[PDB]
């Protein structure tokens, strides 16, 4: 941030800004992650391979990191992101959880995300049956009705009648 | 239409018929003035002002028996409503569609010399009251009953 025009180019600075971009994915700051992609437009251009790995990961993330997570994990054995790739493994996305699974789907290993990776072994079971079922809130996935299945009713007409009182009275209130 | 009259004596004619100690009451008496037929036979008589006697509870009972009774005030059931309303709303709107052509004429007209343009067709208040009161039946639908 410091204007410091005299500040020299730093090899540590370029990679760490890229590490920060990966860190934003770890804390799930998606709006910030694009803000960081914006933060270094000249770095992003085409080079800055350290910066490139998180931007490629961002393309994978909107695509769904689960499909390309194996490619992302093996994309660089070491880019100075060795601790950061461990954080990337920590930030493996489990947002695919809102779907039928266990017996109804049985295996979600096809997507290749670490949480749903492995067809049925105890390592898969540990992620799959964590807190009973993955995250653990909601109905058990094995007997889950696809999802929460909340639905809706036309009983709201009485509630809509209450809404009607407020809007209609106002039109009269204006006179 | 009722009016009250008291005769004036011919002997009293030489004297002032009605000396006034109060100007405002004479002014109130002046407001009725005289009727042309009464004027023809006014001589030998003097009109006397008539006012309603004070009415309190008497006014109150008729007042209670006006909107509640003389006018429709069932109140328990005071509140057609959805049967012929659709016909009335369509008919008034149709009259407006023809009537609004006169305002369209005024805006297009240069009207350098002021001319009547049949504006103030209105009916907007009539449509507003009818649609809103019928829409207020929602209170009967879900609140007054269940």
């Amino acid at each position: 941030f410091d204007y410091k025009e005299q500040l020299p180019e730093s090899a540590y600075m370029h990679q760490l800004l890229g590490l920060n971009l990966l860190f934003l994915l770890s804390q799930n700051r998606v709006a910030e992650f694009h803000t960081e992609l914006e933060r270094l437009p000249a770095k992003d251009i085409q080079t800055n391979v350290y910066i490139k790995h998180p931007v490629s990961l961002e393309q994978y993330l909107m695509e769904g990191s689960y499909n390309k997570v194996f490619l992302a994990k093996g994309n660089i054995p070491a880019e100075s992101y060795t601790f950061f790739i461990d954080i990337l493994l920590d930030t493996i996305r489990d947002e695919i959880a809102g779907c039928i699974e266990k017996a109804y789907e049985k295996i979600l290993f096809t997507e290749a995300t670490r949480i749903l990776f492995f067809n049925t072994p105890k390592k898969m079971t540990d992620y799959a049956k964590k807190r009973g079922w993955v995250l653990g809130p909601n109905n058990y996935y094995s007997f889950a009705s696809q999802q929460q299945k909340p639905e809706d009713t036309t009983i709201p007409s009485t509630e809509l009648a209450k809404q009607v009182i407020e809007y209609a009275r106002q039109l009269e209130m204006i006179v | 239409v009722i009016d009250a009259f008291r005769l004036i004596n011919a002997n009293m004619m030489v004297l002032g018929h009605e000396p006034r100690q109060t100007t405002s009451n004479l002014g109130h008496l002046n407001k009725p003035s005289i009727q042309a037929l009464i004027h023809g036979l006014n001589r030998h008589y003097y009109s006397i002002t008539i006012n309603y006697r004070k009415n309190e509870l008497e006014q109150k009972m008729l007042l209670n028996l006006h909107k509640k009774s003389w006018m429709e005030g069932l109140t328990l059931q005071d509140y057609v409503v959805k049967e012929m309303l659709e016909l009335a709303k369509n008919y008034n709107k149709a009259v407006e569609e023809e009537d609004k052509m006169t305002p369209e004429q005024l805006a297009i007209k240069n009207v350098g010399k002021q001319d009547p343009k049949r504006h103030l067709e209105e009916h907007v208040d009539v449509l507003m009251t009818s649609n809103i009161v019928q829409c207020l039946a929602a209170m009967l639908d879900t609140v007054v009953f269940k």
